[PDB]
RNA sequence: UAUCCGGUAAAGCGAAUGAUUAGAGGUCUUGGGGCCGAAACGAUCUCAACCUAUUCUCAAACUUUAAAUGGGUAAGAAGCC
RNA sequence: GAAACCUCCCGUGGAGCAGAAGGGCAAAAGCUCGCUUGAUCUUGAUUUUCAGUACGAAUACAGACCGUGAAAGCGGGGCCU
RNA sequence: GUCUACGGCCAUACCACCCUGAACGCGCCCGAUCUCGUCUGAUCUCGGAAGCUAAGCAGGGUCGGGCCUGGUUAGUACUUGGAUGGGAGACCGCCUGGGAAUACCGGGUGCUGUAGGCUU
């Protein structure tokens, strides 16, 4: 009989790490722009990294966060691309959890040979109600003790919500 | 030969004590210095515009200019042989009043009550100060007990 | 090679510890400071016989060095191998330099010649804990080691338990209430003052 | 594991910062530059036109800073406008007006300065600002002192300095966020400020619910429904509320009484409790490890 | 007699910075070498660095503390009201 | 993959602030944007070296013309040496 | 009793976890037409008032850490002035005045200004 320490979705995460810059990432962008129905972002490299082939301020990555009703859509479709299986280890301490496709043609897109198969990302940040303390302006504060999310407590809504398994090893 | 810079040697002067850095509460800055105040210098590393020189770091001063945000400031500092009077524009942030005078100006305070009181009546006061007098003729009375005698104790080596 | 004690005895200097401005100082000759069986319980070892230096000079490390070989060849030699536990408590980080003439007192400032420790007076310079049986031993295990320093130094046994800062006439009560704890070679001291969870531990 | 972060070090060497920095209030940086003097002007005050917005509440101030702390002139809060008119949306712009003219008026029949400077009474929502008049007292002068609020154009804030200005305090202000200054064009509207001023944003806003969805519309505006407030009622109410704050704006409060005077709050343990609990609890200790 | 200033002596390092001894505890890390293991955070040691309480000893160019001696002001008619 | 990008948490500053080192700095003095030319024109006073002369460097004002900011303000080069 | 707004001094106010919060407040909260701003109404801005004290916030708790303040340490360390004092020196004792700091052990754990609520 809880009143709203209701675990709900935060933000669902997006990103295509490419590595590459110039086309491919811009490409890789469209992909993401189809799935979520927004604008994504470029993010640059920290610094040069002569052995992945990466230069400082070089755009490396393409990445975007959703939330609401698009994010709860959008990772039902990663979770039936995946079939409903994470790990214990897939969830964070703080009370998340990832995971990653391995082509986002599964999850509902056509092909092109230009356009080509995009593997991605997705990262689940799970919330609660009166999270938003510690990122507004003026009066912020620490989330309590009691309403911070366990990775345990994260695992059995997943193990509720999307009927998932949770395997072990 | 040593280095003629200003700041040189204020390693230690010019840096805010323990667990004191950061914002300069705000009191400091809306106190009010008038002409003929006597004032405190005292330097601060955060504040570093206006900041007087290490020499008058410590040294007192009256009040003798007030612009915007800087207080002119006669200081003695003494060079040599000569004490040279000498007026320095110091911001705010390096200024305190001089509690010293405050305490006199007590006094004074009292002597007028003392004496409009006690004019009406005859008595004269003391008005002046007068040293910390010899203790005067007293009984100590030991009240049954006798007193504790006390052995020098013998030596013995710790470490 | 290197110049007499006589020179460096003194102390003259101000502290001068290598560090990021004396570098380039050649390696102290002592280095093990402690040995005889250390890793040994409170309870097995209390005597605490120190040797006090009664001066305010500087003993070389080397000296420190012939100091607690003497001490421990004639410990091992008397009561046995794994019978004491000697400290030495005086490390040399003090650095001591050297003008040296293949030009004269022109830019003379030293390089480092080696290191040295300063020592006050009263202070102690080895200690060693073994048994009540072995008072004998130990006193003379010292006075040999006197011979390799410079100055004058008491021998003196502490009333202390072993290595540790409390009394040995209060020792053995206060261990078994729990006041200490024994923790290897020393003892932890516990205080009411903690949440009462860590009493908890104890008392059970 | 990892290395702790927070050891007794940690806390020993740890400087707190203020408390209302801590509390997440105050802008110690803007503060100082905002509410201190220049020495040369001495003891006279420096006032600053303070305006909060709460959740549910706009309340403005008007205050100079002592040394014991900031000392409050005047006040007015939209919790008042019931009184004049407003019955709700309280923390809207309309009302941050309403309190902001308030406010001034509040301020201007303490000094006596109510007959002289009216101020401007149509409400336009151009460029207006206070001459003083000559032979006169003159005119008040304050700052706005926003706070932590993100001032952009159609900040609550600047409604409520609007307000006052239009009550006849000499704030300076230029037209740049007021609602109505256009970023791709650089050029003031003053009718849509209008608009915004007597809650025609709210009006239109409550028109477009209604055509689309009667159960949003019932939803969003449910408190305005009850009460019965139309959005062809709505620039009406504000004006009539404006002309009742220009008529009186005089603050007579409650005569409040009758109290128990009982403790709803906990009191500090004493000493001796504290040193007793420990006892009894190692007592407790004691008796239930001799049992197992 | 009031009242400011100070960072030397001392002290401290279970307080920061830097140095530094030892055992207790810790698969934190992980390793490199082992011994018993096909191999296994399996068992057993080990030495690397890291950490949890402790412990030994240090600093002209480190310091939470912090003296003695010392440097300003002030102690009225150019002041009060 | 020890290192690419994303996310959560801890984080008194252990980073950064052109350079030596010291001080100073967290809804900044750091980083990223937006607009700019106070690094402009002009009297004196003062400080620092001092002989209490210069130079340099600095501090407080005052008069102009500007910048910026909703505004209080801040700005006549570089956080201070 | 206590809160809100703006505060002063800036840990006796900090941190960790635990409990309790009447009424008013403060909040979380629900929306995005307009204003405003985002990859994203998360933040920011705006319009609200269906829920709820879960969280923030307040009050209390912990033989809690920290901080504040006493004792102890200790008339110890150090130190002004003095001697045709000692000592081969290193150093030490005395006289004359001044006098600390850890460890260890106690107590305390925000005060309060202006303006406005609530407990009528
Ligand atoms: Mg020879
Ligand atoms: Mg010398
Ligand atoms: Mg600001
Ligand atoms: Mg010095
Ligand atoms: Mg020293
Ligand atoms: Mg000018
Ligand atoms: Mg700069
Ligand atoms: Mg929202
Ligand atoms: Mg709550
Ligand atoms: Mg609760
Ligand atoms: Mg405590």
């Amino acid at each position: 009989e809880n009143p709203m320490r209701e675990l709900r979705i935060r933000k669902l995460c997006l990103n295509i790490c490419v590595g590459e810059s110039g086309d491919r990432l811009t490409r890789a962008a469209k992909v993401l722009e189809q799935l979520t129905g927004q604008t994504p972002v470029f993010s640059k490299a920290r610094y040069t990294v002569r052995s992945f082939g990466i230069r400082r301020n070089e755009k490396i990555a393409v990445h975007c966060t959703v939330r609401g009703a698009k994010a709860e859509e959008i990772l039902e479709k990663g979770l039936k691309v995946r079939e409903y299986e994470l790990r214990k280890n897939n969830f964070s301490d703080t009370g998340n959890f990832g995971f990653g496709i391995q082509e986002h043609i599964d999850l509902g897109i056509k092909y092109d040979p230009s356009i080509g198969i995009y593997g991605l990302d997705f990262y689940v940040v799970l919330g609660r109600p009166g999270f938003s303390i510690a990122d507004k302006k003026r009066r912020t504060g620490c989330i309590g003790a009691k309403h911070r999310i366990s990775k345990e407590e994260a695992m059995r809504w997943f193990q509720q919500k999307y009927d998932g398994i949770i395997l072990p090893g | 030969t040593n280095t003629k810079g200003k700041r040189r040697g204020t390693r230690y002067m010019f840096s805010r004590p323990f667990r004191k850095h950061g914002v300069v509460p705000l009191a400091t800055y809306m106190r009010i210095y008038k002409k003929g105040d006597i004032v405190d210098i005292k330097g601060m590393g955060t504040v570093q515009k206006g900041m007087p020189h290490k020499c008058y770091h410590g040294k007192t001063g009256r009040v003798y200019n007030v612009t915007q945000h800087a207080v002119g400031i006669v200081v003695n500092k003494q060079v040599k042989g000569k004490i040279l009077a000498k007026r320095i524009n110091v911001r705010i942030e390096h200024i305190k009043h001089s509690k010293s005078r405050d305490s006199f100006l007590k006094r004074v305070k009292e002597n007028d009550q003392k004496k409009k009181e006690a004019k009406e009546k005859g008595t004269w006061v003391q008005l002046k100060r007068q040293p910390a007098p010899p203790r005067e003729a007293h009984f100590v009375r030991t009240n049954g007990k006798e007193p504790e005698l006390l052995e020098p104790i013998p030596y013995e080596f710790m470490a | 090679g290197r110049r007499p004690a006589r020179c460096y005895r003194y102390c003259k200097n101000k502290p001068y510890p290598k560090s990021r401005f004396c570098r380039g100082v050649p390696d102290a000759k002592i280095r093990i400071f402690d040995l005889g069986r250390k890793k040994a319980k409170v309870d097995e070892f209390p005597l605490c016989g120190h040797m006090v230096s009664d001066e305010y000079e500087q003993l070389s490390s080397e000296a420190l060095e012939a100091a607690r070989i003497c001490a421990n060849k004639y410990m091992v030699k008397s009561c046995g191998k794994d019978g004491f536990h000697i400290r030495v408590r005086l490390h040399p980080f003090h650095v001591i330099r050297i003008n040296k003439m293949l030009t004269g007192m022109r830019g003379a400032f030293g390089k480092p010649q080696g290191t040295v420790a300063r020592v006050h007076i009263g202070q102690v310079i080895m200690s060693i804990r073994t048994k009540l049986q072995n008072k004998e031993h130990v006193v003379e295990a010292l006075r040999r080691a006197k011979f390799k320093f410079p100055g004058r130094q008491k021998i003196h046994i502490s009333k202390k338990w072993g290595f540790t800062k409390f009394n040995a006439d209060e020792f053995e009560d206060m261990v078994a209430e729990k006041r200490l704890i024994p923790d290897g070679c020393g003892v932890k001291y516990i205080p009411n003052r903690g949440p009462l969870d860590k009493w908890r531990a104890l008392h059970s | 594991f990892v290395k702790v972060v927070k050891n007794k070090a940690y806390f020993k060497r740890y400087q707190v910062k203020f408390r209302r920095r801590r509390e997440g209030k105050t802008d110690y940086y803007a503060r100082k530059r905002l509410v201190i003097q220049d020495k040369n002007k001495y003891n006279t005050p420096k006032y600053r036109m303070i305006v909060r917005v709460t959740n549910r509440d706009i309340i403005c101030q008007i205050a100079y800073a002592r040394i014991e702390g900031d000392m409050i002139v005047c006040a007015a809060y939209a919790h008042e406008l019931p009184k004049y008119g407003v019955k709700v949306g309280l923390t809207n712009y309309a009302a941050a007006y309403c309190t902001g003219l308030l406010l001034a008026r509040r301020l201007l029949n303490r000094f006596g300065m109510d007959k002289i400077y009216e101020g401007q009474v149509e409400v336009t929502g151009d460029e207006y600002n206070v001459e003083s008049i000559d032979g006169q007292p003159g005119a008040f002068t304050c700052y706005l002192d926003a706070g932590l609020a993100r001032t952009t154009t159609g900040n609550k804030v600047f409604g409520a300095l609007k307000g006052a200005v239009d009550g006849g305090l000499s704030i300076p202000h230029s037209t740049k966020r007021f609602p109505g200054y256009d970023s791709e064009s650089k050029e003031f509207n003053a009718e849509v400020h209008r608009k915004h001023i007597m809650g025609q944003n709210v009006a239109d806003y409550m028109r477009y619910l209604m055509e689309e969805d009667e159960d949003a519309y019932k939803k969003q505006f449910s408190q305005y429904i009850k009460n019965n407030v139309t959005p062809d009622m709505m620039e009406e109410m504000y004006k009539k509320a404006h002309a009742a704050i220009r008529e009186n704006p005089v603050y007579e409060k409650k005569p409040k009484r009758e109290v128990k005077k009982k403790r709803w709050n906990r009191p500090k343990m004493s000493l001796a409790q504290k040193k007793d609990r420990v006892a009894q609890k190692k007592a407790s200790f004691l008796r239930a490890q001799e049992r197992a």
